[PDB]
């Protein structure tokens, strides 16, 4: 499972130059960390 | 003297008394927690496992039981024979006269004054001496094992062999089992002989032991009992298992005198000492000591779990309860013979009895007061009993009693004595026809369907408009629907009128307009998946004729269509070798359809760029990358202490889900994207992917110089050294590290990359006159590759002719 | 809470000289250690 500067370094790797999208603390940590995502959630939090 | 089937001494010093008579303990033996001199030569043979844990005083093993020589381990604790854990002011292992363990392993632990452990040749004494576990004791560099004998090879050192200060580790010669000065033993001894190769003369026998001799197989008219003795008929019907409620004496099968029948055997009727063999799922019959289990809560049916067979009467009376049909069917549903009576008093949340499935068989050894076996009364809402045309049963003896069942139509139970067989057995107002079938509608009118229409998560679909038999009758309708794997569904599943165990409900009411005809909308189902639909009416009358009709439509199964497949499930990637990879992965999570292909793709991932500019020589730390006794203390005072009460390549996996890549270059990094298609992929399109990135294995040896190095005199006392660059490296070469020096290579030179692309080389600058020998490594992103072989120059000290 | 060693030494010193009784593996580590269990609980594993 991905967590901390980890996860960002993993973020920033699958989005690459694509980005990050922006626009209830259950978020990634909750998604990503506590409990094991696959790439294809990973990317979801990227832009279009 | 035998002594067991257990001893368990503790707590007390002095009740080590126990062992005073005994030469062979059947069983375990448990010395713990123990806090003077106590000998007992007269223990030799240990059948099952020993174990020792915190005793206090004891220096040697050999203070106590001097002359144990075989410990057969039949039954291991945690698969050890021997567990000798926290002893303290424990020195040695003074077994001495220790010779075989038949089974187990050994687990030392945790003894701080313990030695003679490496003296002890443990190869010689069992077999499995891999599986062994000696940790946390007297490290033997802190503690001094010393012998006052023979000697041979242990691990690969060849050392002495002793087991305490005193006494050496005893051996049999080659030519042979002996006795204690070179004679042979029996072939079926063991151990020690008080003669040489007689039966009646030894300290423990091999495979099995009776009236004094050691045999292979036991006499005919004996069997096994425990792991090495032989017993006759007559001990085996003495014998008594721990004393539960069904307990019973031990059995005979096999030529074996065991505690219970093994799995796939049942006992005998009458001669209860021998197995039958059962060939189906041989029974669980439940016996309780109250005469009439009357289950009135579903916490009450759990004793019943898994029963075949019940030996009494029941008595089910369910006012309340939670989700029952589905519960008393876990329970309840593998009964199959009832050896009295069933009565099913005031349960009103039972609308069918279907949860006493494989019930086949109702006897009459005992029956309520008037000669009946099947006894219902007062069940509000009992719409239908366990008994459609596809259930079967038998009554042996008795009548049925049926009365205030409203809900129940009278022609289910005329039905119901047909399979029973017990058609003219009941009186005239055993079935009534008055208070039973009261508010029950039999004959109902046949709702018929027009027209539906599937998409991928809406069904519409629509009946054909009812007209009531009565002018009267306010007229509504009812949808049931669930999810059916397969059509075998029955229109009752659930309990009382909130068993929400299944079908779904919705009540649509006859349309205004008399042109357009009742429908309904269903929203939120899954793609391709069966559903079970029908609709009732709901038919209001005025006037209360107790002819009741209503109407209900067939079971029809109707099929979402198929949509896009969901992504495969962890996918997981390695590398087994260069220019390979291995990648598996799940079936998707919703299918949508039947399954046809894997569509997985790999790309090639570029070599970071930043990796390429810095150098090196000066930073501390080179980026690699990579390819492709608590548990036993838990389980020891589980068992002690017991309480008082780049392009896209694609490829289709046709059936497996799992593929290998071929032709890969060697050392990179591969983005893994996997697809699943089904059969409607073809117009719909395959679905998303799922990826994963893998990195090959590094080309072994392909990251080290390809040629020799030469070298060409500079300017001051200069070296200008000269290498070919590796062709494909693994991922990319780092840096250089060059290893020079007069008569040892002392000296070294770390060269940058780019300092390599700039001259070809590396100058070692300003040496003192001599000969030299040098050697170059090249580092890649796997790893450093092989030094070059050595190149010899020479430095003048005045470069002239 | 008590575990391995650290519970049988505790073990000792509440039964004392009383010692152990002796006569479904969720047994004391499933009480004692996986959960916090006070020392009335320890006592009742003691001998009469
Ligand atoms: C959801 O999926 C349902 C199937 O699971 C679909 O129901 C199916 O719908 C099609 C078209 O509406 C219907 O007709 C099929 O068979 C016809 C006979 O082969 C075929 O017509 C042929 O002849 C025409 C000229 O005679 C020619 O022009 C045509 O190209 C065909 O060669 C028709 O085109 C189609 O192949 C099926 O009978 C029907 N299946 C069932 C079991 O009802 C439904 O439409 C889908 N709905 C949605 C919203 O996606
Ligand atoms: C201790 O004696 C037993 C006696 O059974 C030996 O067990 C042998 O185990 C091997 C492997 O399972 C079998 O092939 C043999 O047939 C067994 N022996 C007999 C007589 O049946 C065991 O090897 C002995 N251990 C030592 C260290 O001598
Ligand atoms: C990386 O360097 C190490 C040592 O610097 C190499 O390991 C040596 O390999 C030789 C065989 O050529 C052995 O004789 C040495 O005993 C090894 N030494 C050590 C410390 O392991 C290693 O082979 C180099 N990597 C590659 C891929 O060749
Ligand atoms: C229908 O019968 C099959 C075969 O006996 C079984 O697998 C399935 O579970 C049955 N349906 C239900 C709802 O139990
Ligand atoms: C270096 O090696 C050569 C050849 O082995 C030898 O003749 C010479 O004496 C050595 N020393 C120097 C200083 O050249």
């Amino acid at each position: 499972t991905l967590c901390g500067a980890e996860l960002v370094d993993a973020l920033q790797f699958v989005c690459g130059d694509r980005g990050f999208y922006f626009n209830p603390q259950t978020g990634i940590v909750d998604e990503c960390c506590f409990r094991s995502c696959d790439l294809r959630r990973l990317e979801m939090y990227c832009a279009p | 003297e035998i002594c067991g089937p257990g001893i368990d001494i503790r707590n007390d010093y002095q009740q080590l008394k126990r062992l005073e008579n005994c030469t062979v303990i059947e069983g375990y033996l448990h010395i713990l927690l123990i806090s003077r001199s106590y000998r007992f030569p007269k223990l030799t043979v240990i059948t099952e496992y020993l174990l020792l844990f915190r005793v206090a005083g004891l220096e040697s093993l050999g203070d106590l039981f001097p002359n144990l020589t075989v410990i057969r381990g039949w039954k291991l604790f945690y698969n050890y024979a021997l567990v000798i854990f926290e002893m303290t002011n424990l020195k040695d292992i003074g077994l001495y006269n220790l010779r075989n363990i038949t089974r187990g392993a050994i687990r030392i632990e945790k003894n701080a004054d313990l030695c003679y452990l490496s003296t002890v040749d443990w190869s010689l004494i069992l077999d499995a001496v891999s599986n062994n576990y000696i940790v946390g004791n007297k490290p033997p560099k802190e503690c001094g094992d010393l012998c006052p004998c023979e000697k041979t090879t242990i691990n690969n050192e060849y050392n002495y062999r002793c087991w305490t200060t005193n006494r050496c580790q005893k051996m049999c010669p080659s030519t042979c089992a002996c006795t204690e000065n070179n004679e042979c033993c029996h072939p079926e001894c063991l151990g020690s002989c008080s003669a040489p190769d007689n039966d009646t003369a030894c300290v423990a026998c091999r495979h099995y032991y009776y009236a004094g001799v050691c045999v292979p197989a036991c006499p005919p008219n004996t069997y096994r009992f425990e792991g090495w003795r032989c017993v006759d008929r007559d001990f085996c019907a003495n014998i008594l298992s721990a004393e539960s409620s069904d307990s019973e004496g031990f059995v005979i099968h096999d030529g074996e005198c065991m505690q219970e029948c093994p799995s796939g055997f049942i006992r005998n009727g009458s001669q209860s000492m021998y197995c039958i063999p059962c060939e189906g799922p041989c029974p669980k019959v439940c016996e309780e000591e109250k005469k009439t289990k009357t289950i009135d809560s579903v916490t009450s049916a759990q004793m019943l779990q898994g029963c075949t067979i019940f030996k009494g009467n029941l008595l089910i009376n369910i006012r309340r309860g939670n989700n029952i049909a589905s519960e008393l069917e876990n329970f309840m549903g593998l009964i199959e013979v009832v050896t009295g009576y069933v009565k099913i008093r005031h349960s009103h949340a039972l609308v069918s009895l279907s949860f006493l499935k494989n019930l086949r068989l109702i006897l009459g050894e005992e029956q309520l007061e008037g000669n009946y076996s099947f006894y219902v009364l007062d069940n509000q809402n009992l719409q239908q009993l366990w008994d459609w045309d596809h259930r079967n049963l038998t009554i042996k003896a008795g009548k049925m009693y049926f009365a205030f069942n409203p809900k129940l139509c009278v022609s289910e139970i005329y039905r119901m004595e047909e399979v029973t067989g017990t058609k003219g057995r009941q009186s005239k107002g055993d079935i009534n026809t008055r208070n039973n079938g009261e508010r029950a509608s039999c004959e109902s009118d046949v709702l018929h369907f027009t027209s539906t229409t599937t998409s991928k998560n809406r069904i519409i679909i629509t009946w054909h408009r009812y007209r009531p038999p009565d002018y009267r009758d306010l007229i509504s309708f009812t949808v049931y629907y669930k999810e059916a794997p397969f059509k075998n569904v029955t229109e009752y599943d659930g309990q009382d009128a909130c068993g929400s165990n299944s079908w779904n409900m919705v009540d649509v009411d006859l349309p205004p307009n008399k042109d357009v005809e009742p429908g309904i909308l269903l929203h939120g189902l899954k793609p391709w998946t069966q559903y079970a639909v029908y609709v009732k009416a709901v038919t209001l009358t005025m006037v209360e004729n107790d002819h009741i009709r209503g109407a209900k439509s067939e079971i029809l199964y109707i099929r979402t269509n198929a949509s896009v497949p969901s992504i495969p499930l962890d996918v997981l990637s390695a590398s087994n070798s260069s220019s390979q990879l291995i990648v598996k992965w799940n079936p998707p999570s919703l299918p949508n359809g039947n399954l046809s292909y894997y569509i997985v793709r790999w790309q090639r991932q570029p070599q970071d760029g930043y990796l390429y500019r810095h150098n090196y020589c000066s930073k501390d730390k080179i980026p690699i990358r990579k390819y492709a006794r608590k548990v036993f203390e838990n389980f020891l005072h589980n068992s002690i202490f017991v309480p008082r009460p780049y392009p896209f390549f694609e490829s289709r996996v046709d059936n497996k889900e799992r593929t290998v890549i071929s032709n890969l270059r060697p050392f990179t990094l591969y983005r893994i994207d996997i697809h699943s298609c089904n059969h409607e992929a073809e117009k719909l399109g395959c679905s998303a992917s799922n990826f994963v990135f893998a990195r090959t294995m590094p080309a072994e040896g392909a990251d080290d110089i390809p040629g020799p190095v030469t070298w060409e005199p500079r300017p001051e006392n200069s070296i200008f050294l000269k290498w070919p660059e590796p062709e494909n490296p693994n991922g990319l070469i780092l840096m250089y590290e060059i290893k020079y020096g007069s008569q040892v290579e002392d000296q070294r030179e770390c060269v940058s990359r780019q300092e390599y692309r700039k001259y070809g080389g590396a100058k070692l600058n300003r040496l003192n006159p001599g000969n030299y020998t040098a050697r170059i490594q090249a580092t890649s992103l796997s790893g450093n590759g092989s030094w070059t072989d050595p190149v010899f120059f020479y430095v003048q000290a005045k470069t002239g002719y």
